[PDB]
C-alpha cells in the first residue's frame, strides 16, 4: 500500500485537480515574473473581467499602489488587456482582461528566437547570430522597444549603422508591428463597440424591417472591422518614410513590439515539414521546406479572422464564414505562384535532378513536377486551381491535418490495436458492436481492451439506445459515435496541464536550490566554476543543473504537439 | 447479494484487491535524449527568464538592523536597480488609471 | 470466409494474411522496392506524376490466388475487406479507384509525432517524466 502521506507527497494529485489553462498561465508567470504578478494573473484567470478595486478587494494585497505597479508591469508583458466602460451616472471605470497570446512570448521564448536565428538568409557570419539574438531577447524582454533609446544606448557610429537596418527587416517581415488598442483590447468589446453605433445613426420609418436593419448592420460591422483590422496587421506605414540624404528608416519616435502570429505560421510549417520528413524521402522533401517557405511571409489565418471570437458565427445560413474564407483564399492571387517564380529563391545544394523517374538542372518542368504531384497527393496540400499555378487551402486540410495528429499521438500513446480500433471508429461512422468485428477482424479479448482504454477520453462517444419507455443500457445494445470536438478539447487539456506540471517541477526545484541558482547567476561565478566549486556541492550543482536541461528540453519536444492542436 | 455478478471473462482472484496504482505510468516518447541543439535551447532558455528577473519587471517582493554600522559607513551598495517608474515607456499604452505610478 | 474457425478468429493466421497484402504493395508501387531506400534519404526516388504508379484490386486479386498462401480463394469483397481492415493502422493509403500506397513503411519498419522508434524514453530512475494517462 502507499501512504496518503506517501501519496500527495511524489503524486502530486493537489495539483490534478486544477484546471490545466490556469496552471500553466499561472506558474509561467510566477517563475518568470514574481509571486505577486502570478497572484494577480491567476485571478485575471479565474474573473474574466474586473477593475483594479476588485483585485485590491479579491487578493491579500489591498495596497493600491502595489496592484498598480504590478499591473503595469504586467500590461507591458503584453499579459493584460484593458478597456474603458462609460458609467454615464456617475464616473466611468475601467476593466482588465487577460492577455493570451501575451505569455505565449515567455512560453514559445527558446522557439522565438530560435526562428528570429534560423529563418534568416544570410547566418554563415557569427556576428550578426549573436548580434539579433541580443536584440530579440532584448525586445521579448523589456516588451514595447523604442529606437530612439536603442541607438541612443548604442555607443558606436559603425554600429547604429546596422541595428537600424535590422528593424526594417522585421517589422516588413512581420515580426515587428506598431503596438496599438488591437493588442490591449477585447475582441467582443471591439464588437461590441462597433456594432452599436451603427443601430444609432440609423433614421427612422426606413422602409426597410428589423431583420433587413440588422442584416445591414451586421454587413457595415464587419466592413468597418475587416478594413480596421487590416490596417496594423501589415502595414509599410512605420517605415514609408525616407530621410533627405539618408537611408529608408523606422521613426525613431515610436516603439517596437514583436509579433507571434508570424512565428506561428513558421511553427506550424515546420510540423508540416517534419511530417514529410517522416513520411516523404528528403529527396523531393527538402523542396517543400522552402516551397512553404517563400509563401507563409503572406499566409492566411490559421483559427478565426477574429470575426469568429467577439460575436455568433450564424444559425441559418451558417456556411457563410467558411464560404467567404475559402473565396478569400481563391481569390487572392498572392498565394498563386508559378515555377518561374519559384527559381530565383531555390539554393543550389538542392539539385533538382534526380528527383523523378519518368517510367517504372534547376528546372521549371521538374519543380512543376513536385508542385503537381503535392497537389494530386492524398493529403491535399495543396489544390489545383489552374493549369500552371496551384495555391494551398486551409480551408479542408486543417482538420485532416489535426485529425492526422490526433490519431498518431493516441497510437503513439497506445498500441498499434488501438490505432486500429481509432482509426476503424473514424473511417467508419456510427460503428456498432459488430461493425467492429466487420471491419476489424481482430481478436475480441484485444480490441475490447483497447476500446475500454480508449473509452477514458473523448475520443469515442457512446450512445444508450432506448428500448423501453425507461430509459435502461441494461437490457438493450448500445453502439458507438465519434464527437470529434470533443476529442480535441481533450488533447488540448492534458498536454497544458503537463507543460503546467513541468513549469511547476522546475519551480520546486528552483524554491528547492534558491541559494545554489543566486550563486550560480553571480557575475564572478559565471565562467568560473571549477576552482571555485569543491567537488561535493559542484557534484550537486551539476546534477541539478543538467537535470533542469534535460526537462526544458522535454517542454521545448512537447512544444511541438499543443499549438497545432490550439487551431480549429 | 453482490457477489454473483461476475461475468464470465472475468477470474475471481483479481477482484477485491481495487488500490489502483499510485500514478498510472506510460513511458511517453517526450523523454528522449539532448543534443547541441537541446543543449543551446535549454542555456537560452537558462538566459531568458533570468534576464527578466534581473530586470525591473519583478512584482513579486514581499541585515535589517536599527542602526548602520560604521562599517555600512561609506560602503558599496548592493545594486541601483533601474526602477519600474525609471525606464521611460509609453503613455498612451496603458489606462488613465495607471499614469499616476509614473514620474512624469 | 476462412475467418471463422474453431469458434474463434485465429490469432496467428490473420496476421499472416494481413502482412503479405502490403508486402507485394510496396515492391510493386515504389521503383525498386525497399532497397531505394537503403542507401539514404537523399538518394531514393518518386514516380511522375502522370505515371500509372499504384496499385488496384485486380493484382492483389491475383496475387492472393497465385501466392497459396493461404489455400483458400477470396472473393473480390473479401480481398476489399482485407485491403479496408489493413488501412487502420496507417498501413496504406486509399485513393481513388480502390487505389493503394504505402507512405513510411520501411522507416515504420526499421518532434516528427509520426515516428517514435529513432527515440528511447529515459530508462532512468530520473524524474520530470511526462505521461499521458497521468492526469485521469
Amino acid at each position: 500500500l502507499v501512504t496518503p502521506e506517501d501519496v500527495m507527497t511524489i503524486s502530486s494529485l493537489e495539483q490534478r485537480t486544477l484546471n490545466p489553462d490556469l496552471f500553466l498561465y499561472k506558474e509561467l508567470v510566477k517563475a518568470h515574473l514574481g509571486e505577486r504578478a502570478a497572484s494577480v494573473i491567476g485571478m485575471l484567470v479565474a474573473l474574466g473581467r474586473l477593475s483594479v478595486r476588485e483585485l485590491v478587494e479579491k487578493i491579500d494585497g489591498m495596497d493600491v499602489d502595489s496592484v498598480k505597479t504590478t499591473l503595469v508591469s504586467l500590461t507591458q508583458l503584453r499579459c493584460v488587456k484593458y478597456l474603458q466602460e462609460t458609467a454615464i451616472s456617475g464616473k466611468k471605470t475601467t476593466y482588465y482582461y487577460y492577455n493570451e497570446e501575451g505569455i505565449h512570448i515567455l512560453l514559445y521564448s527558446g522557439l522565438i528566437i530560435d526562428e528570429i536565428i534560423t529563418q534568416m538568409r544570410v547566418n554563415d557570419e557569427e556576428e550578426h547570430k549573436q548580434l539579433v539574438a541580443e536584440i530579440v531577447q532584448n525586445v521579448i524582454s523589456l516588451g514595447s522597444l523604442t529606437v530612439e533609446d536603442y541607438l541612443s544606448s548604442v555607443t558606436s557610429d559603425s554600429m547604429k549603422y546596422t541595428i537600424s537596418s535590422l528593424f526594417v527587416q522585421l517589422c516588413e517581415m512581420g515580426y515587428l508591428i506598431q503596438i496599438s488598442k488591437l493588442h490591449y483590447t477585447p475582441i467582443e468589446d471591439l464588437w461590441q463597440f462597433l456594432y452599436e453605433k451603427h443601430y444609432k445613426n440609423i433614421p427612422r420609418n426606413s422602409p426597410l424591417s428589423d431583420l433587413k436593419k440588422r442584416s445591414q448592420a451586421k454587413m457595415n460591422a464587419k466592413t468597418d472591422f475587416a478594413k480596421i483590422i487590416n490596417k496594423p496587421n501589415e502595414l509599410s506605414q512605420i517605415l514609408t518614410v525616407d530621410p533627405k540624404t539618408s537611408l529608408r528608416i523606422v521613426k525613431p519616435t515610436v516603439s517596437l513590439t514583436i509579433n507571434l502570429d508570424r512565428f506561428m505560421k513558421g511553427r506550424r510549417s515546420k510540423q508540416l515539414i517534419n511530417l514529410a520528413k517522416t513520411r516523404v524521402g528528403s529527396v523531393t522533401a527538402q523542396v517543400y521546406k522552402i516551397a512553404l517557405r517563400l509563401t507563409e511571409q503572406k499566409s492566411p489565418k490559421i483559427r478565426d479572422p477574429l470575426t469568429q471570437t467577439g460575436l455568433l458565427q450564424d444559425l441559418e445560413e451558417a456556411k457563410s464564414f467558411q464560404d467567404e474564407a475559402e473565396l478569400v483564399e481563391e481569390k487572392t492571387p498572392g498565394l498563386t505562384f508559378n515555377a518561374i517564380d519559384l527559381a530565383r529563391h531555390l539554393p543550389a545544394e538542392l539539385d533538382l535532378r534526380g528527383s523523378l523517374l519518368s517510367r517504372k538542372p534547376h528546372s521549371a518542368s521538374l519543380i512543376n513536377s513536385h508542385l503537381k504531384i503535392l497537389a494530386s497527393s492524398n493529403f491535399p496540400f495543396l489544390n489545383e486551381t489552374k493549369p500552371g499555378v496551384y495555391y494551398v487551402p486551409y480551408s479542408k486540410l486543417m482538420p485532416v491535418l489535426k485529425s492526422s495528429v490526433y490519431e498518431y499521438v493516441i497510437a503513439s500513446t497506445l498500441g498499434p490495436s488501438a490505432m486500429r480500433l481509432s482509426r476503424c471508429i473514424r473511417d467508419n461512422k456510427l460503428v456498432s458492436e459488430k461493425i467492429i468485428n466487420s471491419t476489424a477482424l481482430m481478436k475480441e479479448k484485444d480490441i475490447r481492451s483497447t476500446l475500454a482504454s480508449l473509452i477514458r477520453y473523448n475520443s469515442v462517444e457512446i450512445q444508450e439506445v432506448p428500448r423501453t419507455a425507461d430509459r435502461s443500457a441494461s437490457r438493450a445494445v448500445f453502439l458507438f459515435r465519434c464527437k470529434e470536438t470533443h476529442s480535441y478539447n481533450f488533447m488540448r487539456q492534458n498536454l497544458e496541464w503537463n507543460m503546467a506540471n513541468l513549469l511547476f517541477k522546475k519551480e520546486k526545484l528552483k524554491q528547492e536550490n534558491s541559494t545554489l541558482l543566486k550563486k550560480a547567476n553571480r557575475d564572478d561565478v559565471k565562467g568560473r566554476e571549477n576552482e571555485l566549486l569543491l567537488p561535493s556541492e559542484l557534484n550537486q550543482l551539476k546534477m541539478v543543473n543538467e537535470r533542469e536541461l534535460n526537462v526544458f528540453a522535454r517542454l521545448s519536444r512537447l512544444l511541438s504537439l499543443w499549438e497545432v492542436f490550439q487551431m480549429a | 447479494n453482490y457477489m454473483s455478478n461476475l461475468p464470465f471473462g472475468l477470474g475471481y482472484g483479481d477482484v477485491g484487491k481495487n488500490h489502483i496504482t499510485e500514478f498510472p505510468s506510460i513511458p511517453l516518447p517526450i523523454n528522449g535524449p539532448i543534443t547541441n541543439k537541446e543543449r543551446s535551447l535549454a542555456v537560452k532558455y537558462i538566459n531568458f527568464g533570468k534576464t527578466v528577473k534581473d530586470g525591473p519587471f519583478y512584482t513579486g517582493s514581499m541585515t535589517n538592523d536599527g542602526i548602520e554600522r560604521y562599517s555600512d559607513k561609506y560602503l558599496k551598495k548592493r545594486k541601483i536597480g533601474i526602477s519600474i517608474d525609471d525606464h521611460p515607456y509609453n503613455l498612451n499604452l496603458f489606462p488613465n488609471e495607471l499614469y499616476n505610478v509614473m514620474g512624469i | 470466409g476462412p475467418w471463422f474457425t474453431d469458434g474463434e478468429l485465429d490469432i496467428e493466421f490473420i496476421n499472416s494474411l494481413l502482412t503479405i497484402v502490403w508486402r507485394f504493395i510496396s515492391e510493386n508501387t515504389f521503383p525498386n522496392g525497399f532497397k531505394n531506400f537503403e542507401n539514404g534519404p537523399k538518394k531514393n526516388v518518386f514516380y511522375a506524376p502522370n505515371v500509372k504508379n499504384y496499385s488496384t484490386t485486380q493484382e492483389i486479386l491475383e496475387f492472393i490466388t497465385a501466392a497459396q498462401v493461404a489455400n483458400v480463394e477470396l472473393t473480390p469483397s473479401n480481398i476489399r475487406s482485407l485491403c479496408e481492415v489493413l488501412v487502420y493502422d496507417d498501413k496504406l493509403e486509399k485513393v481513388t479507384h480502390d487505389c493503394y500506397r504505402v507512405t513510411l513503411e520501411s522507416i515504420l519498419q526499421m518532434f516528427s509525432i509520426f515516428n517514435y522508434f529513432k527515440m528511447f524514453p529515459a530508462s532512468k530512475h530520473d524524474k520530470e517524466v511526462v505521461y499521458f494517462d497521468e492526469w485521469t
